[PDB]
DNA sequence: CGAGCAGCTACTTGTGAGCGGATA
DNA sequence: TATCCGCTCACAATGCCACACGCGCTGCTCGGCC
RNA sequence: UUAAACCGGCGUGUGGC
């Protein structure tokens, strides 16, 4: 389990765009249907997004980046 | 206590009151001032819209609740067009903008 | 809501309700009975000098 | 989806585009069937069908048919809910007036008018008329007539004279009523009379006609002429049976209306008698203002019961309307509720749930669990499995509650805290599992409140409340610096029991090799758990890097200490455990292991510590008992000694030597005297009377008592408490607060008399009736403060304004009442801090002050700051992040977004359960003595003097001709410690800058008869004072010689009122002495009631006073000084007696003697004086003549407010005053909050402002318009060469400041409603739903946390 | 004939503003 | 004819929760457009 | 046109926190 979030905020400052952040990766893990980064002990989606942003895998500017990738991968499979 | 799904005033689109008849409780107003103490805009849209005022918003959350989808729409609260009704039944015109 | 030393022996000072009102519902004490005219009186021991 | 709410006025035709349909009758329903009636209240073809996708007929019933009208009903077949946004009208045959617009006092129809409400109320009620076209007529258009005036104006004038009555003759005159001539007419008006009064009626109207000629408005609008009526789903007829029916209130209303325009419909065919018609139509408008405001009228209506029928005006206001009932606080379905109970075993980031609950919580999430398992094809069969309570059920509710947290609330909500985010463990039974540690933070015991539980239902919300609601990330309270993680009285006493030491026990002398030896041999039972052992430690420091350097050494401990190390973790020092566990030791040591080690391991600690505070106090022995609490050997001896002074203070009043008064203040302190040494007594007491030997003789300890175990650890019991428990009970009081005479002699151990507990009882119902009561107020005025707060956001990083405060610590009043960083620790700084030594900036500006900032701050010892303050903010809707400060929750600068008003706002409401709402006295019962106050001073240190208008005697000593002076005392060091008020003309013993000790008389006090100094030496002559007129004659028979006494300007008559006595300092020859440093004749004129004892040819000395004029001894205004003093601050009220103070400096004059008052003459050095006050009679008057003064200054002595202030003191000033009185209010009582929200708050209070000249700006001088606006406006009128106001800020209450707002759904809510409404409708407001609460009323994000953010992204989209 | 109308209180207190008013 | 003084009315008064009960009878008159 | 599936408003009183 998860006890407390303050090492999310330390290094995602403000603590509320670390809600965004968590939002749109439990959004693309829920019905996205992403593969959790970590391996996971059979938790919610909430928790294991809020835990792959704590292994330093996840923030604002890395999920733009993965959502311009796959913007580049819908543009390569339309053709 | 505890409801899921119960009955709804004709009047207004909202739960019900009390143990005898299936109602759940009332989120007071010192409730939302502390949910805007946090952030929790979302939550308050969804508890105060979603799960209280709109039966087409609330109908849509329960079956995507029920389909495997965290996925909310608020849309518009209907006691809000309740009041709308109210205060332009008198000599008062109020209108939304674009 | 308050007291007064004229209670003793009429008007119970522990009893009430405490929330809204507090006095205005008081508790008639145990050997406090009406008056003719409306009033409530007390039983006293009368003392002569001695 | 939708921009900003426009609101503007209703014209009948957009009515007749709303409606679908005339409703002829008052006929609801059809009696067999319960079809609506054709054209009745309840329709079909107005409004729509009864029944989803049925007509009423039923002739068109399949889905081909849907959309299209039958053949007799005429009905598009559609679904029920458009019964709900279709809506009908009435044609009224007559024009009705709407009651909004006639008694919203101040009305609008009025005003427009230019006709006060009592013409037209006679008018619209056919008691009188209105002419109309006047003409060649000797009448004037505007004027009322009434039915003689009528009868005889009639015959002057036939054809060409109109004279309409009723709403049609009102509706004509607003026809016929031009804008722009009224509006030029109006100006040139205002720029040729100059009145006050006339200005602001002629600037309100002028504002209520340009309202009108710049938005889309029409006046004839205001006259109602088609009645919209309200849909039936919103008012409806359900089936109760019988002819007994479940209606609605508007239903009968519209039911009288509908057949009053009926009846006067079919008055008018049947060429009806004109006062038949007449009173018919006054029927009408009475059925028509009562259906709109009922209790406006002059009689409230009533259907029965004596039940005032409710109107649509009181739909919507109370707390049964809208805005408080159905649209801010509305009901969830998903809530649970139950009781609290306690868990010993579960984590802090934990909490228990009931079995029952979690599943009628978790049914959808349930369901899909079974839908994506191969178990359930239909939700028609999981519904049916898990209503059948199977066991395949359970583990899914395992599976979803495993990480999903629920929202615990409590039922009255005072501040953030109340609502937290709770990870939940299934638990048997009916009951809520909450943590124990958490429980002090929602104030709510375990007596059987009922506390709430919510579902957060989304992702977003899961998320959310595990990061801005989870218990974890709220430990440090919103007020203040110290930890609500605090813990309770049963963890804090195992803990004291644990750690406290005695002499001798199993296991004294002997050494231990570490803690788990310690803890293996304290189970074992070999070794008690308190025995001074030697032991070895392994302790972990924190290096100036990331390092923890490891120390093994040797301590000379206990052995519950030694176990309890176990639970420390390495970062913490070892003196923190090595003491007698206190509750602030506890909290200090949870604040430094926070400090130190940070959020993650604090929390674990903290859950340790409870565990093995529960352990240890189940393994422990506390408990009380008869023989626990001894009764004091000389608590008998001192009573009767007390008895043996009563009755000799009794003989004595018999005697005839002491009176009433005295012996009433002789007995209460002898009796209070003899209370503090039972006291004393009972104490030592409780610390000794258990001494224990170790091997010899017998020695002293800590001496517990297993109740004093209780009351010195602070976990439960205080010292007065028990001192009345054991010692005497102490005196009780009566209802008004006179402290009675006879005190109760007994405590509770021994027995009490019947009288003793009457009055016993007596006094504690008032103390219980208080909370009761004062809880109502405190909702109350909560309610109104988070109204005028939560309309900011912090939206900027930084400004650069360096407009800030200058911090300074209480010095005023006792020795030192709050240092200076519990007032500056968080702050960011305006401008850079200098060290003791000048230009030295160690501090550099627009950085965060952490704790080693303040302590490096006070090793320097600083005594100003200048700090940033929302107050002095230059930042436009909102304040900026470098303006602020720090969180107090959160060990970082603030962040940007979270409204601080909010927390503000409960940070300020919270603390009321703590205080007063009525107290027995508020500056002690008995009368204030009359400069007869013996303080002293404690430190030593320089006297400073500010303000020195002051000379020396001949007697050695320093007199004062001022009376703002004020002495201050600087340390050694440089810092101000002590600070006092000096009176007028006051015995000073020593000077400016002399280091006097500390424990000396400084200063003597002057009666409460006035005295006058006599800055020079001189000689005095009856200068001007006739022996008849202005003086009398009366002699003194205790003295012999005679005292003049001079009549005040009430008594003498106008033979004596053009003359004033003044004395008039010369030299042996005459020649007048000048004041050193100007050339001013040296004279002081007297005032009314004076007492002249000295005489004529007499050498004076100086500061020998001369005239002794009487004053106000005991009587005092003060103020009750409860929670209404937080009220009447925030509510900014004149106090009765105001001092009215100097607005502009320079000398000062009188002028016309009783002109219904005295007026006062205020001369300044540069320009002229336009500037007269009037001044009440019955005040001391303390500057005179020859005194000058700085604008600021005081002229009668009592207390100040808060408006004159503002204006002639500063900003800065009357916030300053304002927080430092409501410091001292809350600390009377014991209770600490940082004074940022006070701060803030009178922030948002003085958000108002007006302007005196226009200049090049578009608003008028008589408008009372936002700051920020006029700044953004002025912004870019200095952008050129043009000026582009003068602006003054000016403060109103918390009332009318939410009112004052340019968005009127932010007032609407708030009380007052049907004016703010009318305001905003007759004005066309359009508000950009750029707040907190309409954000909230709308529906949607908030600009605060999380959505404030995405209205980033919405800003920059518009 | 059906429906609607109708006939058989006195201690709240404060706060505030608008409207006479009276007095030079 | 302007400036205070007093009369008169509006508006407000913690929040929740729980329980329970009672919201009438008969005669007349008016509405008439299934 | 036919077939299949689904379908507490008000006052009052009391008590508690
Ligand atoms: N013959 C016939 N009777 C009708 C029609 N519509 C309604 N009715 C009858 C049935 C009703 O009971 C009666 C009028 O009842 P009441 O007076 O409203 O008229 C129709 O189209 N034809
Ligand atoms: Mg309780
Ligand atoms: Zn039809
Ligand atoms: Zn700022």
């Amino acid at each position: 389990a998860r006890v407390t979030v303050q090492d999310a905020v330390e290094k995602i400052g403000n603590r509320f765009d670390l809600v965004l952040v968590a939002a749109r990766r439990a959004r693309q893990m829920q019905v996205g249907g992403k593969d959790p980064l970590v391996p996971e002990e059979n938790d919610k989606t909430t928790v294991i997004a809020l835990r792959e942003i704590e292994e330093g895998l996840i923030n604002n500017q890395i999920l733009d980046v993965r959502e311009r990738q796959e913007q580049q991968e819908q543009e390569a499979a339309e053709l | 206590h505890a409801r899921s799904t119960g009955s709804y005033s004709l009047v207004t689109q909202q739960p019900l009151g009390g143990k005898a008849q299936f109602g759940g409780q009332r989120f007071g107003e010192m409730e939302v001032w502390a949910l805007e103490a946090y952030g929790a805009a979302y939550t308050l849209q969804e508890m105060l819209t979603v799960k209280s005022d709109d039966v087409n918003g609330r109908t849509k959350m329960y079956k995507n609740i029920v389909d495997g989808n965290h996925q909310m729409e608020p849309g518009m609260p209907e006691s809000f067009n309740v009041l709308l009704k109210e205060i332009r039944s008198l000599g008062i015109n109020i209108e939304l903008e674009d | 809501r308050d007291v007064h030393p004229t209670h003793y022996g009429r008007v119970c000072p522990i009893e009430t309700p405490e929330g809204p009102n507090i006095g205005l519902i008081n508790s008639l004490s145990v050997y406090a009975q009406t008056n003719e005219y409306g009033f409530l009186e007390t039983p006293y021991r009368k003392v002569t000098d001695g | 989806e939708f921009d900003a709410i426009k609101i503007a006025l209703a014209s009948p035709d957009m009515i007749r585009s709303w409606s679908f349909g005339e409703v002829k009758k008052p006929e609801t329903i059809n009696y067999r069937t319960f079809k609506p009636e054709r054209d009745g209240l309840f329709c079909a073809r107005i409004f729509g069908p009864v029944k989803d996708y049925e007509c009423l007929c039923g002739k068109y019933k399949r889905l081909k048919h849907r959309g299209v009208i039958c053949e007799k009903c005429g009905v598009e077949v559609t679904q029920t809910k458009v019964r709900r946004e279709r809506m009908g009208h009435i044609e009224l045959a007559s024009p009705t007036a709407h009651i909004w617009f006639l008694k919203s006092l101040p009305s609008r129809i009025g005003l427009l008018l230019d006709m006060p409400l009592r013409d037209i109320e006679r008018v619209l009620y056919f008691e009188s008329y209105v002419v109309i076209e006047g003409g060649m007529t000797n009448l004037e258009r505007q004027q009322i007539l009434t039915e003689e005036q009528y009868l005889d104006a009639l015959e002057e004038f036939g054809d060409e004279f109109d004279a309409k009555m009723g709403a049609e003759a009102i509706q004509a005159l607003l026809k016929s009523m031009d804008l722009e001539q009224e509006c030029e007419q109006l100006r040139e008006e205002l720029n040729e009379t100059n009145s006050e009064t006339k200005r602001k009626k002629l600037t309100k109207r002028i504002k209520l006609l340009e309202a009108f000629v710049q938005s889309g408005n029409k006046p004839e609008w205001m006259i109602l002429t088609v009645l919209p009526v309200l849909p039936p789903d919103l008012r409806p007829l359900v089936p109760l049976d019988g002819g007994r029916f479940a209606t609605s209130d508007l239903n009968d209303l519209y039911r009288r209306v509908i057949n009053r325009n009926n009846r006067l419909k079919r008055l008018l065919d049947l060429a009806a008698p004109d006062i038949i018609v007449r009173n018919e139509k006054r029927m009408l408008q009475e059925a028509v203002d009562a259906l709109l405001d009922n209790g406006r009228r002059g009689r409230a209506i009533t259907g029965s019961n004596k039940r005032p029928l409710k109107s649509l005006a009181d739909m919507i206001k109370g707390k049964q309307g809208r805005f408080r009932q159905n649209l801010l606080g509305k009901r969830v379905d998903y809530s649970g509720r139950s009781v609290i109970t306690v868990g010993p075993y579960l984590r802090l980031h934990q909490c228990g749930l009931p079995k029952k609950m979690a599943l009628e919580l978790f049914k959808p999430f349930i369901y899909g669990k079974l839908e994506l398992r191969g178990l359930a094809t239909t939700i028609k069969a999981a519904k049916k499995m898990v209503e059948r309570e199977e066991a395949v059920v359970w583990d899914i509710l395992d599976e979803v509650i495993r990480e999903h947290p629920v929202l615990l609330n409590r039922a009255p909500t005072l501040h953030r805290l109340g609502i937290q985010a709770f990870e939940p463990v299934l638990i048997e039974g009916k009951a809520i599992q909450l943590h124990p540690l958490v429980c002090a933070a929602y104030n709510a015991d375990f007596d059987g409140d009922q506390m709430a539980v919510h579902v957060p239902l989304t992702l977003e919300a899961q998320l959310e409340a595990r990061a801005l609601m989870m218990s974890t990330n709220n430990i440090l309270s919103p007020a203040n610096g110290e930890p609500i993680i605090v813990p309770s009285q049963d963890v804090v006493l195992g803990l004291y029991y644990m750690t406290r030491d005695c002499v001798n026990a199993k296991g004294e002398g002997m050494v231990l090799t570490g803690p788990k030896e310690a803890e293996r041999l304290y189970r074992s039972g070999l070794a008690s758990l308190h025995a001074r052992v030697k032991v070895r430690i392994t302790e972990y420091e924190k290096d100036a890097n990331g390092e923890l350097v490891a120390k093994t050494s040797l301590k000379d401990t206990t052995v519950g200490r030694a176990i309890l190390w176990m639970i420390v973790p390495k970062g913490l020092p070892y003196s923190i455990v090595n003491q007698a566990l206190g509750k602030k030791a506890i909290s200090k040591m949870l604040n430094t292991c926070y400090r130190i080690l940070g959020l993650k391991p604090t929390v674990i600690f903290a859950d340790q510590i409870m565990y093995t505070g529960f352990a240890y106090a189940a393994r422990s022995g506390a408990s009380v008992g008869i023989d626990d609490m001894v009764i004091p050997e000389k608590k008998h001896e001192i009573i009767s000694e007390a008895e043996a002074e009563v009755a000799e203070i009794q003989e004595q009043f018999q005697s005839g030597l002491v009176t009433a008064g005295e012996r009433y203040n002789k007995v209460i302190d002898i009796w209070a005297a003899a209370n503090d040494r039972v006291s004393k007594a009972m104490m030592d007491n409780l610390q000794t009377e258990t001494v224990i030997n170790r091997d010899g003789q017998e020695e002293k300890q800590v001496s517990f008592n297993s109740i004093y175990m209780m009351a010195d650890s602070g976990a439960r019991g205080s010292a007065a408490q028990i001192r009345q428990l054991a010692g005497m009970r102490g005196l009780m009081a009566k209802p008004d607060g006179s402290i009675i005479e006879t005190p109760i002699t007994a405590n509770f151990r021994e027995g009490l008399n019947v009288l003793q507990y009457f009055i016993s009882t007596h006094g504690a119902r008032k103390g219980l009736a208080d909370t009761a009561l004062k809880t109502a107020n405190s909702g109350y005025l909560t309610r109104r403060l988070v109204d005028v707060a939560q309309d900011l956001v912090v939206t900027e990083d930084d400004c650069g304004t360096h407009e800030g405060i200058m911090m300074t610590p209480v010095i005023e009043g006792g020795d030192v009442k709050e240092p200076l960083r519990d007032r500056v620790l968080g702050r960011v700084t305006a401008e850079d801090v200098l060290k003791p030594g000048t230009a030295d900036i160690l501090v550099p500006r627009n950085t965060l002050l952490h704790e080693q900032w303040c302590d490096l701050l006070e090793e320097n010892s600083v005594d100003a700051v200048k700090v940033r303050s929302v107050v002095s903010c230059d930042t436009d809707f909102g304040v900026c992040a470098h303006c602020y400060g720090r969180d107090l929750a959160r060990g970082h600068i603030i962040n940007k977004g979270e409204a601080i008003g909010v927390i503000a706002a409960q940070s300020i409401g919270e603390p009321g359960t703590q205080l007063t709402m009525r107290t027995f006295h508020i500056g002690g019962a008995a009368s204030r003595a009359a400069a007869e106050s013996s303080i002293q001073v404690k430190n030593k240190g320089s006297i400073k003097l500010s303000n020195v208008k002051s000379v020396v005697n001949s007697s050695g000593k320093l007199v004062i001709t001022s009376r703002n002076t004020e002495l201050k005392l600087i340390d050694e060091f440089g810092r101000t410690k002590e600070s006092y008020k000096v009176p007028y003309g006051a015995v000073l013993a020593k000077g400016d800058g002399e280091q006097v000790a500390g424990g000396e008389t400084v200063a003597n006090w002057d009666p409460h008869t006035m005295p006058v100094i006599t800055e020079v030496s001189g000689f005095v002559r009856f200068t001007d004072m006739i022996d008849g007129q202005t003086i009398t004659r009366q002699t003194d028979e205790l003295t012999g010689l005679s005292s003049l006494v001079v009549l005040d300007s009430a008594e003498r008559t106008a033979g004596g009122k053009d003359l004033r006595p003044a004395l008039k300092i010369v030299d042996a020859q005459g020649n007048d002495v000048l004041i050193p440093g100007t050339d001013m004749p040296a004279q002081y004129f007297l005032p009314g009631k004076a007492i002249v004892q000295l005489e004529d040819g007499v050498q004076i000395s100086s500061g020998d006073t001369l005239a002794r004029i009487p004053q106000e001894s005991g009587g005092t205004k003060d103020i009750t000084g409860g929670l209404p003093r937080v009220a009447d601050l925030f509510e900014a009220r004149r106090p009765k007696e105001p001092a009215i103070l100097a607005e502009i400096s320079g000398i000062v004059s009188f002028g016309k003697e009783t002109k219904g008052k005295r007026r006062l003459v205020i001369t300044p050095v540069d320009g002229s004086d336009p500037y007269e006050e009037m001044i009440p009679k019955w005040r001391q008057l303390n500057v005179f003549e020859g005194e000058r003064v700085e604008r600021g200054d005081v002229i009668s002595d009592g207390p100040e407010a808060p408006h004159d202030i503002l204006r002639l003191r500063g900003v800065h000033a009357v916030t300053r005053y304002i927080v430092n009185e409501v410091q001292d209010v809350y600390r009377l009582q014991g209770v600490k909050i940082n004074d940022k929200h006070i701060e803030v708050i009178v922030r948002q209070m003085l958000r108002k402002a007006t302007i005196v000249n226009a200049g090049s700006s578009d608003f008028l001088e008589g408008e009372q318009v936002e700051y920020s606006r006029v700044k953004i406006a002025n912004r870019e009128l200095e952008a050129n060469g043009k000026v582009g106001a003068t602006y003054s800020r000016d403060l109103l209450g918390i009332t009318k400041a939410s009112l004052a707002t340019e968005s009127f759904i932010s007032a609407a809510s708030f009380q007052e409603t049907t004016r703010v409404l009318t305001e905003a409708a007759v004005a066309g407001k359009r508000d950009e739903l750029r707040g907190l609460k309409e954000n909230v009323i709308v529906g949607r994000l908030i600009p605060a946390g999380t959505g404030y953010a995405y209205h980033q992204d919405r800003m920059r989209r518009r």
